[PDB]
DNA sequence: GCATCCGTGAGTCGAGG
DNA sequence: TATAATGGGAGCTGTCACGGATGC
RNA sequence: CUCGA
């Protein structure tokens, strides 16, 4: 279904704030923003879509999203809130995607 | 949910099947329903206060302290509560029964409780003397169902008794949400001051928390049966 | 056990354009 | 890189016999 | 496609 104003505004702030939180945790593990990153979109998406991403210095496999996860799960709970921020974000982004696909076609119809 | 229009159930509670949401919302299925979008808080500030009362004594029920609604006295004629001091009235009307403050310059010098079934004969912003009668009480009067009486103190002078009560009650207070604001505050949660309740793109349109409170978020802009 | 929809064959060579 | 924009658009159909899933 | 055998 089409998105209303509030919850588009809502998941687009879901998504910036899920960027920064990926930002803090990056600050505070002092692991690799981009590594963390492919890690909670891991774990949203799910076990079927494990694949090696192309700029990572490391193989993204599930041994390796799970270390990293029980890395990020370790952390204090002021910590541990910016892994649940980050979470929401990459829901937020899907969700956004998957809302706003009918404007891509109603544009490539005319090309 | 149709624009202005509240819901009839709360957020975080349990549905069924065919129970109603809304005026003109059914539901299909069984589970949580959520709100989404708030797009008016009430907060229900908590206010602790000492108030006086006079009262012919015969009139009087005595007790240690009472609850909302319940008789504080029954009088068999008209009686005049009479103001004890000298001041400016400010007068407070709750939903039901109020608040009179009399005050001389800046400082309060007198503060007085008007439980239900008792006029008040002053405006906002009049000046009394002494023996001026500032409210009429007529037949039966209670306590309002939105104030309670923690505590209270009696006084017997003459033919007539005073009483200090220790009053505890909430006042509500509205904010209209718009569809950029965001609330950072679950449902029956307990703010103090300077607590943000709802945020904003810009900080001046922000909601803080004036004083000690809790939330209740009405009008959401849909539910979410989850 | 019998009608219905689908996929597949349907001559050779030669010439022009 | 920022007004807002949110589900396409082709489409004449004059044969025939078989193996087939099917599917009536 | 049209022509030829």
């Amino acid at each position: 279904p089409l998105l209303t104003l509030e919850e588009e505004v809502e998941l687009a702030r879901k998504v910036e704030e899920g960027m920064e939180a990926i930002k803090k945790l990056s600050e505070i593990t002092g692991l690799d923003p981009d590594l963390i990153r492919e890690v909670v979109r891991a774990k949203i998406l799910g076990s079927a879509r494990v694949r090696h991403i192309p700029g990572l210095k490391e193989t993204l496999d599930p041994k390796t999203v799970e270390e990293i996860d029980q890395k990020l799960k370790s952390l204090p709970k002021e910590h541990k809130r910016y892994l649940h921020i980050a979470r929401e974000g990459e829901a937020a982004r899907q969700h956004l995607i998957e809302a706003n696909l009918r404007l891509v076609v109603s544009i490539a119809k005319k090309y | 949910l149709p624009p202005g229009v509240d819901a009839l159930v709360k957020d975080g509670e349990e549905v069924v099947k065919g129970q109603e949401l809304a005026p003109g919302v059914v539901s299909r299925l069984d589970g949580v329903a959520l709100y989404r979008f708030p797009r008016r808080v009430r907060v229900e500030y908590v206010k602790k206060e000492r108030a006086g009362l006079r009262l012919p004594l015969a009139a009087w029920v005595e007790k240690e302290a009472y609850k909302p609604g319940e008789i504080l006295a029954e009088l068999p004629e008209p009686y005049l509560f009479r103001a004890e001091e000298e001041g400016v009235v400010e007068l407070k009307e709750l939903e039901e029964g109020a608040f009179l403050v009399l005050r001389r310059e800046d400082e309060p010098v007198a503060t007085y409780f008007l439980p239900v079934g008792m006029t008040p004969l002053v405006v906002h912003g009049e000046i009394v003397e002494k023996g001026q009668p500032l409210a009429e009480a007529k037949g039966l009067l209670r306590m309002p169902r939105q104030v309670r009486a923690a505590q209270v103190e009696a006084e017997e002078e003459g033919e007539t008794v005073y009483l200090t009560l220790f009053l505890e009650w909430t006042e509500p207070k509205d904010y209209r949400v718009q569809p950029h604001m965001n609330v950072v505050v679950p449902e029956g949660a307990r703010v103090e001051a300077g607590d943000k309740i709802v945020a904003a793109i810009d900080p001046e349109e922000e909601v803080i928390a004036e004083a000690e409170g809790v939330v209740h978020l009405h009008e959401p802009a849909s539910i979410l049966v989850v």
